[PDB]
RNA sequence: ACGACCAGGGCUACACACGUGCUACAAUGGCGCAUACAAAGAGAAGCGACCUCGCGAGAGCAAGCGGACCUCAUAAAGUGCGUCGUAGUCCGGAUUGGAGUCUGCAACUCGACUCCAUGAAGUCGGAAUCGCUAGUAAUCGUGGAUCAGAAUGCCACGGUG
């Protein structure tokens, strides 16, 4: 129901539910869960207060929160100053893993504008 | 000075990489942790300290164990 | 991505002059035309002149720039727009 | 192509002929081997500096008739204008026309 | 704070010894810092501002004064009595709190430090710095910020000419290129 | 010098418009478990088994095979069970950040692939326009040429139909 993350988890199911919090996906929360030992299938609901307790102390090993938003700002501040070809690349909105930028841009350039 | 219309300033802890440790009144609101001071400075010192241990220069050394 | 276990990648003629440059000072920004090598923590001192493909454009370099290769930091498509 | 092109790709061959004994026994193992001597290893990677022509890498398959870089088939040697006419004069073993 | 009891120790003493003062009230002392942020982009949006001056009150621990622009210009299309800049002024406690807060923690923060200028003494005595960035100091963290900025730096001494300014600072530890 | 050699760059850009494809917008489906049926092809500076290691891409050791013998090589749709129950979703995977592996003298521009993390548009598409008459359309996998590495392209093969 609520979890230490901010991220508030829905009801049904749980490996979906751990998913939701920002950081956190599948193979990690099939990771969490299964160091909890209960079934993958149950929903925070029909469930106790005695396991979310366990999965607070297991989800607070890896970084996830908004706390990893803070990382991926500064590692992508890290490209900006240090005048790297991705820092441009990031500067303008561009991609910059190399892909194509005379078609197919759409999802870093956005939808046109005349 | 005027009562309320100030932010909060309280005493508290700073912690750096060289280990040299202030005690600094601010409004950081908590103890914070500096990778650079006035002491860990090329330089203000003239030395240019090479204490990385948490660090990314170091991060490179332990990776690749290059020798001179 | 160098596989690691080969390490880092260097030319050979860049590491010769740079440690020449690193015993005795800056005296120039050193220019070269391997912007496919790393940057060393050795060589984070002095200024390194990476050829663009017409010009040398010099970049100091610092130390979260070790690990990267030169050539990011040396631009070689001018473009300022399409409407100027 | 031009004659400038085929003479750069005989030299690239010559080359590879000369370094192919010379690389792999010292570079590739030493730079592949578990033991990996960390001085000795990366001491041998500055050391390849050789004539980059004599890599395997660097020869273009041409065709030993013409000398062009597209088209190539490796059971001719030869381009794909050179085998249709070659194979058109029965002048290849066992080449006709396929048809199922 | 801590510079001002190292101040009354050795700085006095240092100084008196090296210029030959007859009196101790000669020896040149610090009035003031002003930090002058002056964001001119308010006249577009004017939450600009109210931004800007909040994180002179994350740097300094005082409200800062939403300074006006005190006459109309044509050339910026203000006119008189728009709020366009923040100014605080430090005094006592709060402003050596402050300088060792910039002399330890923010002035080795900007990127390339090479040495600020000693050319910039105002022609009297003073000295005056201008940052670039607000996140040299350690109380602005970056997620929450909106643009990064400029910061004027202002230091007020009793000095009557300009070498008494730089030698006030150079005992300070301040890094002169 | 419009000839020749070399290093780096570019042919990969990007306010845009068009063609051809891939992937989708989901429940005739996605996901997890167990399990079934191919054809065709390639291989010696090559195909590379078994075993061990690593979540994995891969690494180490190391046979057999110039091949109806060995290898690539476990076909997938399908079948049975369970869950998701109409949501921008257990749909979709774009993008992005960190960590990697291989090849190659060298993966910054500008390779492929793996792991973790984020989860964009898109909910069936206007005028208009394309292909197809039967093992065809539609769909699902497989191989090869080119090739050190780099297929959603191309050239072939079978399954359902
Ligand atoms: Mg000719
Ligand atoms: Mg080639
Ligand atoms: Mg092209
Ligand atoms: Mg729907
Ligand atoms: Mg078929
Ligand atoms: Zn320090």
């Amino acid at each position: 129901a609520r979890i230490a993350g901010i991220n508030i988890p829905d009801h049904k199911h749980a490996v979906i539910a751990l998913t939701s919090i920002y950081g956190v996906g599948k193979t990690r929360s099939k990771a969490i869960l299964a160091a909890a030992g209960i079934a993958e299938d149950v929903k925070i609901s029909e469930l106790s207060e005695g396991q979310i307790d366990t999965l607070r102390d297991e989800v607070a090993k890896f970084v996830v929160e908004g706390d990893l938003r803070r990382e991926i700002s500064m590692s992508i501040k890290r490209l900006m100053d240090l005048g790297c070809y991705r820092g441009l690349r990031h500067r303008r909105g561009l991609p910059v893993r190399g892909q194509r930028t005379k078609t197919n841009a759409r999802t870093r350039k956005g939808p046109r504008k005349p | 000075m005027k009562k309320d219309i100030h932010p909060k300033y309280e005493e508290i802890t700073a912690s750096c990489s060289c280990g040299n440790v202030m005690k600094i009144r601010s409004t950081v609101g908590h103890d914070l942790n500096l990778d650079v001071c006035s002491k860990c400075h090329p330089f203000f010192t003239g030395k240019q300290r090479d204490v990385a241990t948490g660090g990314r220069v170091d991060r490179f050394n332990k990776r690749f164990n290059i020798p001179g | 991505p160098r596989s690691l276990k080969k390490g880092p990648f260097i030319d050979l003629h860049l590491l010769k002059k740079v440690e020449k440059a690193v015993e005795s000072g800056d005296k120039k920004p050193l220019r070269t035309w391997s912007r496919r090598s790393t940057i060393f923590p050795n060589m984070i001192g002095l200024t390194i002149a990476v050829h663009n493909g017409r010009q040398h454009v010099p970049v100091f370099v610092t130390d979260e720039m070790v690990g990267h290769k030169l050539g990011e930091f040396a631009p070689t498509r001018t473009y300022r727009g399409h409407a100027a | 192509a031009k004659q400038s092109m085929k003479a750069r790709e005989v030299k690239r061959v010559a080359l590879a002929d000369k370094y192919f004994a010379k690389r792999a026994e010292l570079k590739a193992i030493i730079s592949d081997v578990n033991a990996s001597d960390e001085d000795r290893w990366n001491a041998v990677l500055k050391l390849q500096t050789l004539p980059r022509d004599s890599s395997p890498s660097r020869q273009r398959n041409r065709c030993r008739q013409t000398g062009r870089p597209h088209g190539f088939l490796r059971k001719f040697g030869l381009s794909r204008i050179k085998v249709r006419e070659a194979a058109m004069r029965g002048e290849i073993p066992g080449l006709k026309k396929a048809s199922w | 704070a801590k510079l001002h009891d190292y101040y009354k120790d050795e700085v006095v003493k240092k100084l008196m010894t090296e210029f030959n003062y007859n009196s101790v009230m000669q020896v040149p002392r610090v009035e003031k810092i002003t930090l002058n942020m002056g964001v001119g982009e308010a006249i577009a949006d004017k939450k600009l501002l109210d931004n800007a001056a909040a994180d002179l009150a994350a740097i300094s621990g005082q409200k800062p004064l939403i300074t006006k622009a005190r006459k109309s210009v044509a050339g910026f299309k203000i006119r008189q009595g728009y709020p366009i800049g923040c100014k605080v002024t430090l005094r006592g406690e709060r402003m050596w709190e402050f300088f060792e807060r910039l002399i330890t923690i923010a002035v080795p923060r900007i990127r390339d430090f090479r040495g600020l200028s000693a050319k910039s003494f105002d022609g009297r005595g003073n000295y005056s710095m201008g940052v670039r960035e607000q996140i040299i100091f350690p109380e602005i963290d970056y997620d929450k910020v909106d643009r990064v900025r400029g910061l004027d730096i202002t230091i007020t001494t009793t000095a009557k000419s300009d070498e008494e300014g730089r030698a006030l600072l150079a005992a300070f530890d301040f890094p002169f290129r």
